[PDB]
């Protein structure tokens, strides 16, 4: 445990839709419904210093680069603003959707790429240097969550058709479909290895899917339970621990669930959250959990 | 010295029992493959 | 309550200040003159270094049927029988411990060679499955 | 060297034969002189077998020995009774203080060793899991490397 | 006391061997995928 017992991170005027740990893990930046993103130094006394304005929507998705030098988040007004961690200035804005941007991911390793998904049913690939969409993938139903594989070859998209879709950057074709959810998928996240993708849904079940050159072909690797969705219809996001041993996912019952990566056993189920929980994040070095919720407060659980 | 040896002897003896069965498993595995 | 040399119940117990252990004065006095060090810890110890201790004294009930006669004949005879046949039997026990030591270390080293022989065997059998 | 006792819960006659086959392949004075001779020969030195038997009708001395000895016995008997009479149980009181001290040590030794054993046990279960983790990953590669080659 | 020390020895080294044994197994897994991944490039 590093200087963290539990604390309390506040400042937000609205639900905290997303929060991610600094690639370094020393510092943090969160954002939500308040159209504000907050950076509070994790260490010392956990106090924010730089705020990044410039959003006419809900900073729905917030992400970091492998280095974490450049942070890009996705808003509800169909425009994504790219802000460097240092100096906090809107540095590269890309506007190509006709409706709300629901989520965004930044490709690690390979030359800079960004993917977005929106209510217009499309998924778009952005090169930060072009100021224009590179590829567009028309689905037909609203897209809620999107992530890249570690090879930067595939785009993984979760929508409201209960079916996770995999897109090939070279063929531009629907490569894979995953069946196994009974309802909308709200949040996807890749393991640090590239090996597994974690999903939340309105079907009442957290499902891990394995993506590999050689696949069983029925990739319902594991199923976990406890995570509740309700009439609020909040987007729910889940995260992998730095070593892939723990799985955290927020719920609408204000409970921070964290299962065991190998035995699928609820390791933690902490309280202290008044409103529905929107995102749970893990510190990259130490056992510290940042929980963000609609009650406008953050906690720094230490394990 | 007698006690520490006899204990550590039968302790080191169980290393072999484990080692022998794994060695054996490697044979039929590779053989059948 | 006992002496840490002979296995007695001492009549004048004395404690050494380097290693807290009670000895009977005669037996600790003899050790210091033989070689001036503490018998248990092998630390420097002299006769002046010792500290005599006091207790409520020890009492032995002399048998009711006692006399100069049994004490000279029967009791003293049994004492030098019991000293003789015990140490001879104790010398027999020390001889077997050294023999049973040799059977232990040989059988141990015999097992070491089996493990070393099987350590080359197993991993190469596992390696062959990998190949 | 390493062989986990607590963790290895899962042949003795078999392993004994393999171990058997590797074995088929491979300061006192005069006191000490008479004491060691008495023990080796298995003979105790004879005492005065005289006082008990004797005979009526040299014997003037033997008689006067007996009177003095009897007097001493009465004197010793009184002294012995006198010591035994009040002391008779004093030794027992001391012997009970001597005994209980040994069994307190028996407990102090019992408690340390148990703790040590517990520690060892706990320590094992740690690694036996880690070895289980390694073997699962081992078997995954073993088949993964095959399924990669089968398709190529 | 000594037995406990022996057990300690026994632990440190068993795992580290299997840890490095696992690292090598991961490499074969890590490459075999790439050849499968390159099947889609030729198509």
């Amino acid at each position: 445990s590093l200087q963290a017992p539990i604390m309390l991170l506040s400042g937000h005027e609205g639900e905290v839709y997303c929060c991610k740990f600094h690639p370094n893990g020393s510092t943090l930046a969160s954002a939500g419904f308040d159209r504000l993103i907050l950076l509070w130094n994790v260490y010392g006394d956990c106090d924010n210093y730089a705020t990044l304005k410039g959003h006419s929507g809900a900073v729905m998705e917030l992400h970091y680069n492998t280095d974490g030098s450049m942070l890009f988040s996705a808003s509800t007004d169909k425009t994504v603003a790219v802000w460097d961690s240092e100096t906090g200035e809107r540095v590269k804005r890309l506007k190509g959707h006709t409706s709300f941007v629901n989520s965004c991911y930044p490709a690690r390793r390979g030359p800079q790429l960004v993917c977005t998904g929106s209510d217009d049913g499309t998924v778009k690939l952005w090169d930060i240097r072009k100021k224009a969409a590179i590829q567009t993938f028309q689905n037909t139903y609203q897209v809620l969550a999107v992530t890249f594989n570690d090879t930067s070859d595939q785009i993984i998209s979760g929508g409201i058709d209960n079916d996770i879709k995999v897109w090939d950057l070279r063929q531009n074709k629907l490569t894979y479909t995953m069946r196994g959810h009974a309802d909308s998928v709200t949040g996807l996240s890749l393991s640090s290895e590239g090996s597994y993708l974690l999903s939340n849904a309105m079907d009442n079940t957290v499902r891990v899917w394995d993506v590999r050159p050689f696949a069983p072909k029925e990739r319902c690797v594991k199923i976990f339970q406890g995570n509740v969705h309700n009439f609020e219809k909040n987007l729910l996001r889940c995260s992998w621990s730095p070593d892939g041993s723990k799985i955290a996912a927020g719920s609408a019952d204000r409970f921070v669930y964290v299962w065991d990566t190998t035995s699928r056993r609820i390791l933690y189920k902490l309280p202290g959250h008044a409103g529905s929980i929107n995102e749970v994040a893990f510190h990259p070095d130490e056992p510290i959990i940042i929980s963000a919720s609609s009650d406008k407060r953050l906690y720094m659980g230490e394990i | 010295e007698l006690s520490h040896a006899l204990y550590q002897h039968d302790a080191a003896c169980r290393v072999i029992a484990r080692l022998t069965k794994e060695v054996t498993a490697a044979r039929e595995a590779l053989a059948t493959l | 309550l006992i002496c840490s040399i002979s296995n007695e119940v001492p009549e004048h117990p004395c404690v050494s200040p380097v290693s807290n252990h009670v000895y009977e004065r005669r037996l600790i006095e003899k050790y210091i003159a033989e070689n001036g060090t503490d018998p248990i810890n092998n630390q420097p110890l002299s006769e002046e270094q010792l500290i005599d201790i006091k207790v409520a004294h020890p009492i032995r009930p002399k048998p009711p049927s006692a006399t100069s006669i049994p004490a000279i004949l029967k009791a003293l005879q049994d004492e030098w029988d019991a000293v003789m046949l015990h140490s001879f039997t104790l010398r027999q026990q020390l001889q077997t411990t050294r023999q049973e030591l040799s059977h232990a270390l040989y059988q141990h080293d015999a097992a070491c060679r089996v493990i070393a022989r099987l350590t080359k065997e197993v991993t190469a059998a596992r390696e062959a499955l990998a190949t | 060297v390493d062989a986990l006792p607590y963790f290895d819960q899962g042949v003795r006659e078999a392993a004994a034969a393999l171990v058997e086959e590797e074995t088929r392949r491979y300061t006192d004075i005069m006191r000490n002189e008479f004491e060691r001779l008495a023990a080796r020969q298995p003979i105790e030195l004879l005492s005065m077998k005289r006082y008990e038997l004797p005979a009526p009708s040299e014997c003037v001395n033997n008689s006067m020995a007996q009177l003095e000895h009897q007097a001493v016995r009465i004197e010793n008997l009184e002294l012995m009774s006198q010591h035994g009479c009040n002391a008779w149980k004093v030794y027992n009181e001391n012997l009970v203080h001597m005994i209980e001290h040994a069994q307190k040590e028996l407990q102090k030794l019992r408690k340390h060793i148990q703790d040590l054993n517990w520690q060892r046990k706990n320590m094992q279960l740690t690694a036996g899991s880690k070895l289980r983790e390694m073997e699962s990953n081992w078997v995954s590669l073993v088949s993964k490397n095959y399924e990669i080659e089968r398709t190529i | 006391e000594e037995l406990k020390k022996h057990e300690d020895s026994a632990i440190p080294r068993r795992l580290e061997c299997l840890k490095e044994d696992v690292q090598r197994q991961q490499e074969r897994e890590k490459e075999l995928q790439h050849r499968y991944a390159d099947l889609l490039l030729e198509k």
